[PDB]
């Protein structure tokens, strides 16, 4: 908003604000500072020079209430130390994102290989555990979990997606980085959690969200 | 095996399986043995020769490698194929004095013969490229026959479906790329990349980027 300089004067309180108000305003908020007037500008302009026959005299209590709650919003929001809060109301569109990673995480965990390939670009690149530190691409590296362990083992895997945080890069390109908390059983029989940070680089290719790279740290997805 | 049939001379071997020169002593023939160390076969691999098996036994075509006989022993099972001795098509075509169009039609025609026969049985080979065109045998006009159906899936009548991400590069076809449903075309698709191939010698889609030969 601030870059578009996207600001209006909506009725009714604008309404009657002087036009000389106004202008000083729209001088101020000139997008391009090349343009915009300066303070010893401003200091000329009528609205402030001319005051006493420029500005109105008319009592605003509309702006005390509302400067009352904009105080209150500010002395509130007044972070002493830095605070981090997750993201929880998403548009439409980083739901997309959400989904098809969480389609693609539940075809990891049920060994269906078929949907993994049409969900996954053939040029994936990935870092993960698994690989020990290097850059693997395509299909190769990760048809092996599931030609073998994915489907081949037995025992009940629960996931938890936490605090999944998207960012839309264009109209067709979107990053996902979230948590991802695997409860299972171990070889004991006896309950266990681990836990990974995953970034997921999707791109919208023939109308298809499909994830181009990915990046694990953590624990490896395979108990 | 060594029941009815004799074995011979090695023509390859791969992780859980060699192949051999074969002889229906009985009948005097001569066939190539697919012998499987059936105790180094893992399940999923196990899943997939199982489905080969089943497809190659329902094809039975001049210009498809025909499984003859399939027959379990201890920990080994032996699968007879056609014995075919004359090599990759394309390797053949090189070698010759003389090739035309009419040589290269008289290919394809029997290349879509085998293609038509799998489709017309509910069969996609998905993988049609030259290593998969071989020649019966040496002679002078030895027949094409279609092989390895080790990528092959079995649909139903005419219905679409994502089946995975699998074939060669090279001869992938565009419905396949955009992740659509797929089913037999994509076999023609890869009969029109071979048909370019066979007319210049060189495909009709090739670069370095992967990513750039899919686009």
């Amino acid at each position: 908003q601030i870059k578009a300089g996207a600001y209006d004067f909506p009725s009714p309180e604008w309404d009657t604000v002087t036009p000389e108000a106004k202008d000083l305003i729209n001088k101020m908020l000139t997008i391009n500072p090349a343009k915009r007037i300066t303070a010893s500008e401003a200091l000329k302009h009528p609205w402030i020079c001319q005051r006493s026959t420029v500005a109105s005299m008319m009592h605003r209590q509309e702006t005390v209430d509302c400067l009352k709650k904009f105080n209150a919003r500010r002395k509130l929001k007044g972070a002493i130390l830095t605070t981090m809060l997750a993201t929880r109301n998403f548009s439409a569109r980083k739901q997309e994102i959400i989904k098809v990673t969480e389609q693609l995480i539940e075809a990891i965990n049920n060994g269906c290989f078929e949907a993994y390939t049409k969900i996954c670009d053939p040029g994936l690149t990935a870092f993960e555990p698994e690989a020990l530190g290097n850059l693997v691409e395509g299909m190769d590296f990760h048809r092996f979990y599931f030609e073998n362990a994915l489907s081949k083992s037995n025992k009940p895997i629960h996931t938890i997606i936490l605090n999944p945080h998207v960012h839309l890069v264009g109209d067709d390109a979107a990053c996902i980085a979230y948590i991802r908390l695997t409860q299972y059983m171990d070889g004991s029989g006896m309950p266990k959690t681990m836990q990974s940070e995953e970034t997921r680089v999707w791109h919208r290719r023939d109308g298809k969200w499909q994830n181009v790279h990915f990046h694990r740290s953590g624990s490896p997805t395979v108990p | 095996f060594t029941d009815e049939y004799q074995l011979f001379e090695e023509l390859g071997k791969g992780a859980f399986s060699v192949v051999r020169r074969c002889m229906k002593i009985p009948t005097g023939q001569e066939y190539a043995a697919k012998i499987i160390n059936t105790k180094k076969l893992s399940a999923r691999d196990h899943q997939k020769l199982e489905r080969e098996a089943r497809i190659c036994r329902l094809l039975k075509h001049p210009n498809i490698v025909r499984l003859h006989d399939s027959i379990s022993e201890e920990g080994f099972h032996y699968l007879v194929f056609d014995l075919v001795t004359g090599g990759e098509l394309f390797e053949d075509i090189v070698a010759r004095e003389y090739y035309s169009e009419a040589d290269a039609s008289h290919c394809i025609q029997q290349i879509l013969e085998s293609v038509n026969h799998c489709h017309l049985n509910g069969i996609v080979h998905r993988d049609l490229k030259p290593e998969n065109l071989l020649l019966a045998s040496k002679s002078k006009g030895a027949a094409v026959k279609l092989a390895d159906f080790g990528l092959a899936i079995e649909v139903q009548g005419d219905q679409q479906a994502w089946f995975g991400f699998a074939g060669t590069p090279g001869y992938l076809s565009p419905e396949v790329l955009r992740k659509d449903p797929y089913g037999k075309p994509v076999d023609m698709w890869a009969c029109g990349v071979i048909l370019y191939i066979l007319l210049v010698g060189y495909p009709p889609f090739w670069d370095e980027d992967q990513h750039r030969l899919y686009q």
